[PDB]
DNA sequence: GCATCCGTGAGTCGAGGG
DNA sequence: TATAATGGGAGCTGTCACGGATGC
RNA sequence: CCUCGA
């Protein structure tokens, strides 16, 4: 589905170019674009041919929402909700308050809601994750540092897959994994099957775990010693 | 005095512990029918009734 | 009914009990409606009237034509404490709470 | 039981292995990695419930 | 859900190439980047530029990064400045624009179209260290890597010179990453080559093998010793939360014994030193260095003093004549020494 | 001064930062032969600290004369060793990822915020659907796309590279 | 033993699978050196 | 365990015995200079071998370890004063 | 309004054996 | 560095009470 | 994890 414009002279956009109606393509200013579309520039021929296609901002995952987070301004949606707080139907209410709650506590704590996706990852100072060499001269370890090194691992290839121009598919798939292992760190078996180390069934011992539970921090170190 | 090289890493009996020994095993590296996991020059193992 | 431990927890954790007994969010006369296959109590006021459809082998605390409290057992059973509070308000509910636990 | 997981195992690994590797000079020796079943009969023994 | 489920799907959907696809998209690949050594040398541009330029622009502004060897920060100023100093050339130098970019494109959808066969081939590379994923990825990055060196012209498939490089990457990926306490390539080769002969000695033995045996099995150089410590250094860390390190006690931090009995050792020598001149015993205290952290020289203590480095020493000798005398006689800092 | 209050709070990518004494670029732990940590690795100590008392890594400084001094030859700070229980690191992304809490503990915050369903959530998250930030007047069947709509595989790609399909 | 299908080349081998432990007289085990019993479990029967 | 010359555990529920007695500083003491209060209890042994009285206890350790972990989490934990000015737990050692 | 799937809890201290 | 090779594989499930989203 | 003790 595209629309070939023929030329006989030099053409002024390349392939892959993205164009709107009544744009420069061709024979200096002679033959233009009737549609929206990506440009093909057939050189065997001799013809710039448009796909048509839209310029359209549509992206995945945490950088989408990052973007769709930023862009939200508290106070409107208060006044948005709050007008929905009159709506004579219970459940809407009940939905306007359960989100106004949110943006309030927002509104008030001075907390930016971007900040629920992360750019940069903390890491656990050491001795809070040892390196330990055991009785008999053997070494023992905790599992935040396996976890740290999958999510390095994943974010170095990522860094260099974009650096190396890869395919869509392939930064997709190195994304999602980066999410997975973000996950597994904070918060191991919350999503998906929990990361295990090879030859065990185990689930290695996340943030997460180690905070809550009866063998959590609080716990056992805290409200007793 | 000079600061030794090596220091006192002796097995001693634990507190609340004791009794007579009746045996003593002892096996080294380099001996024959012996072989430790790797590292391991000697293992030494005593007997307390 | 429950007896010992799992009714005590019942009690403090608020919860609404199995097998409940059904109360009067008003006041108002008792006029017993029973059919040989169906059964219902109605609690008459002078102005209001409310319905409350039961199984039929339920056991009435209720007499026909008595004068019953907001908040009133009608049925036999444990008694929701929410319905307890919405009905007849906190300190009814501080007073059954207490008792019910200490009868335990 | 435990037994028939390490079988699976070792078949898993013979099969990996028929499919890489010459195809003219395969031996049983060749094709038999034993240690995943001794895995199993091990950990049965050292550490089941 | 299951994200290799979802990877599988989304591979399924590009198509696979028939050999006039295949061949073409590669001959354009070729083209392209001989078009781009053109461009290098009309515009007098770096090659290297020239080829993120086209790059950037035929994926879009959704990826424009910085390229670690570029001299230049690319950002979409200059690269539109590139893209139009690389418009204004005329027409039969405007051509090898036009060539770079089908090159992309086709580069592009090369890979795309052969992401399936680093599933087959990463399939097998299961259990040795690595996520099914992981190894997929990095026989990606192979696949990558062959795309960008292969040449149509020798007729071959690509399937057969992409797969050399798709086992060189996820074998390199499991060298590389598979151990919390990192080992170089050559010193796992070492290793697994150690592996395998223990294990075909227990096949042939009956029996796990001796240090020796497995020695001998080794050729020359390997005596038991470098089998043991070769096997020592090999040996990988545990976990603690197996807990298993609520049994293992901290050596570093000084026990509160420790903490007490260099307190009272400072206070005692403090006591012995008061039983000296002040010159005396500042003199032990720079020699020991414990004013300052260090021990000076004797000529920078006797300069400190405005004496010659002789009689400082001399100093420092009496001082510690008279310490030997006292303590010889209260045995105070006996229990000390250990 | 006393203790009074403790307060809890989101943290963001700058004070994540600030808190950071350094990058961990390598998942790299300790070296294999001498035992001691790799540079740029989880156990650095240019970034979390030393590991003996007022001594740096190489031995150029082992005095507590020498205190906040950072030797030049190896980047070791000379200070308490304490502080390897203190420093923190940080790994930089290379795109950005969701903190699961505010995503998996419903009803998500996230969610809530957006007015994105759970299901709506992960699929964005975890690259399953396109949310549109910008619809640059793109139409889909008649209808012009509308910003954060649900956008399937199938209908991104017809809408941002075009429908074609090849026959044999 | 190995068998090609298409060669029909038949070549058999008598291959070391590792050890079996064995039940000492009074039915227990030595396991790294120290005796260990099994435990007879009871379970659900298979069946309909 | 005893093996390990080990301490015996104050659980929850031996706090909630001394809370409900009204003993804040034998429970104060459980929590700092008997278990993870480090110069809590390197002070109190040399204390006591002086025959002095045992200084008062400081931040246990493990509340450190709490607030790390929570930085681990991306969750910011301040301790403040009642002008709700930041306190530092760390030291300064912690902060650059 | 009422069924249904998901997540999260379910005594302490010991000892040993690992 | 070149024959061609193109979508995984493990999978037993005898509790229960709570809030909350999901549907009819 | 298990078994054991209160
Ligand atoms: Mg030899
Ligand atoms: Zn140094």
């Amino acid at each position: 589905k595209a629309r070939v414009y023929p030329f006989e002279d030099d053409v002024e956009v390349s392939t892959g170019d993205r164009v709107a109606p009544g744009d420069v393509l061709a024979d200096g200013g002679k033959v233009k674009s009737d549609v929206y579309g990506r440009v093909e520039v057939d050189l065997v021929r001799n013809v710039v041919r448009v796909v048509e296609s839209y310029d359209i901002d549509a992206r995945m995952g945490a950088e989408a929402i990052q973007q769709l987070l930023k862009e939200l301004d508290l106070e409107a949606l208060e006044k948005e909700l709050l007008e929905e707080m009159k709506h004579p139907s219970r459940a809407r209410r009940a939905k306007a308050r359960k989100r106004l709650e949110v943006v309030r506590a927002f509104l008030d704590s001075g907390n930016r809601p971007e900040w629920m996706i992360l750019e940069a990852v903390p890491v656990l100072p050491p001795d809070l994750r040892p390196m330990v060499q055991v009785d008999g001269g053997r070494f023992a370890t905790s599992d935040l540092n396996d976890l740290y090194r999958r999510l390095i691992n994943r974010n170095n290839r990522l860094k260099k897959l974009l650096a190396q121009g890869a395919p869509e598919i392939i930064i997709r798939n190195e994304k999602r994994m980066l999410q997975e292992a973000v996950d597994a760190l904070l918060d191991n078996g919350r999503r998906g099957a929990p990361v295990t180390n090879p030859g065990s069934d185990r689930p290695l011992r996340s943030l997460t775990d180690i905070l809550s539970g009866k063998q959590g921090r609080f716990r056992q170190n805290l409200l007793g010693k | 005095e000079k600061a030794r090289d090596v220091k006192d890493t002796s097995l001693r009996v634990p507190p609340g512990e004791g009794g007579i020994v009746v045996r003593t095993v002892r096996l080294r590296r380099g001996d024959p029918g012996v072989e430790l996991k790797p590292g391991v020059r000697e293992v030494v193992r005593v007997y307390v009734a | 009914i429950t007896q010992g431990l799992p009714r005590v927890i019942e009690l403090f954790e608020a919860r609404r009990p199995k097998a409940k007994a059904v109360i009067s969010e008003i006041d108002g006369v008792v006029r017993i409606e029973e059919t040989e296959e169906k059964l219902s109590v109605f609690v008459e006021s002078e102005g209001f009237s409310k319905e409350y459809k039961l199984p039929k082998e339920a056991r009435l605390l209720v007499k026909d034509g008595d004068y019953v409290e907001a908040g009133q057992p009608l049925t036999r059973g444990a008694i929701d404490p929410h319905q307890l509070l919405e009905a007849k308000g906190p300190e009814a509910v501080e007073r059954y709470l207490v008792e019910e636990i200490q009868k335990v | 039981d435990q037994f028939r997981v390490g079988l699976a195992r070792l078949a898993r690994g013979v099969r990996e292995r028929m499919l890489m590797g010459s195809e003219d000079s395969l031996t049983p020796a060749k094709l038999v990695n034993s240690r995943p079943l001794e895995a199993a009969i091990r950990e049965f023994f050292s550490r089941s419930q | 859900s299951d994200p290799v489920r979802q990877y599988l799907h989304e591979i399924g959907q590009v198509p696979l190439l028939t050999l006039e696809e295949e061949v073409e998209l590669a001959r354009k690949v070729e083209e392209g980047m001989e078009a781009i050594k053109k461009l290098s040398e009309i515009t007098g541009l770096d090659p290297d530029l020239i080829r993120e330029v086209v790059r950037a622009k035929i994926l879009g502004s959704a990826r424009v990064r910085h390229i670690p060897g570029l001299k230049e920060t690319l950002d979409p100023k200059t690269v539109e400045e590139i893209d139009q100093k690389l418009k204004s050339l005329p027409k039969e130098h405007k051509r090898y624009l036009h060539i770079a970019r089908e090159g992309e494109a086709a580069r592009q959808h090369l890979i795309e179209a052969n992401l399936r066969l680093v599933v087959s081939i990463a399939k097998k590379y299961t259990g040795r260290g690595l996520s099914f994923l992981d190894l997929i990825q990095e026989g990606n990055q192979g696949l990558i890597r062959a795309v960008e060196k292969f040449e149509y012209k020798r007729r071959f498939k690509f399937s057969t010179y992409a797969t050399w490089w798709i086992r060189q990457a996820i074998n390199r990926a499991i060298a590389d990453q598979a151990r919390t306490i990192r080992i170089p390539v050559h010193m796992v080769e070492t290793i697994n080559k150690l592996s395998r002969t223990a294990r075909q000695l227990q096949q042939e033995l009956g029996r796990e093998p001796t240090y020796e045996e497995i020695a001998e099995a080794m050729g020359p150089g390997w005596d038991a010793k470098r089998v043991e410590e070769t096997l020592k250094i090999a040996q990988e860390p545990v976990s603690l939360e197996t807990f298993y390190g609520d049994f293992i006690p901290d050596e570093h931090l000084p026990s509160p014994v420790d903490a007490a009995t260099q307190s009272l050792l400072s206070e005692e020598l403090e006591k012995a030193l008061s039983k000296l001149s002040e010159r005396e015993a500042m003199v032990l205290k720079l020699r020991k260095g414990l004013i300052d952290g260090r021990e000076h020289t004797l000529e920078e203590v006797g300069a400190f003093f405005g004496v010659t480095r002789e009689r400082i020493r001399q100093i420092e000798n009496k001082a510690l004549r008279k310490l030997k005398y006292h303590e010889s006689r209260t045995r105070k800092l006996r229990d000390f020494l250990d | 001064k006393e203790v009074r209050k403790v307060r809890i709070a989101l943290a963001s990518p700058e004070k994540i930062r600030s808190w950071s004494y350094g990058e961990v670029e390598k998942p790299e732990t300790i070296n294999y032969r001498t035992l001691k940590p790799e540079r740029d690795g989880l156990f650095d100590e240019r970034i979390f600290g030393p590991i003996k008392d007022y001594e740096c890594a190489c031995g150029k400084y082992k005095r507590q004369r020498f205190e906040g001094k950072v030797c030049e030859r190896c980047g070791v700070e000379v200070t308490k060793s304490i502080v390897r229980r203190y420093r923190m690191g940080h790994i930089e992304l290379a795109t950005p990822a969701a903190h699961i809490w505010f995503v998996k503990d419903v009803p998500s915050k996230i969610g809530t915020l957006l007015d994105l369903s759970a299901t709506e959530l992960e699929q964005v998250l975890y690259f399953s659907k396109y949310i549109v930030l910008d619809p640059k007047g793109a139409i889909l069947n008649g209808v012009p796309v509308e910003k954060r709509q649900l956008l399937t595989d199938e209908e991104y790609r017809e809408l941002r590279y075009g429908k074609q399909e090849t026959y044999p | 033993q190995l068998i090609h299908k298409d060669t029909g080349l038949i070549k058999e081998d008598e291959v070391f699978l590792g050890h079996i432990p064995l039940m000492t007289e009074d039915g227990s085990f030595i396991i790294n050196g120290a005796d260990r019993v099994i435990v007879s479990q009871i379970h659900r029967s298979p069946g309909v | 365990g005893k093996a390990q010359f080990g301490g015996q555990r104050f659980g929850e529920m031996e706090v909630w015995a001394l809370e409900a007695y009204g003993a804040a500083h034998t429970l104060q003491e459980m929590l700092t200079l008997k278990s993870d209060d480090i110069e809590g209890r390197n002070a109190a042994y040399e204390a006591i071998i002086k025959g002095e009285d045992v200084p008062e206890p400081s931040v246990p350790e493990s509340f450190r370890v709490l607030v790390k972990e929570l930085q681990a989490l991306a969750l910011d934990v301040q301790t403040l004063d009642e002008k709700d000015n930041p306190v530092d737990i760390f030291e300064g050692l912690a902060s650059k």
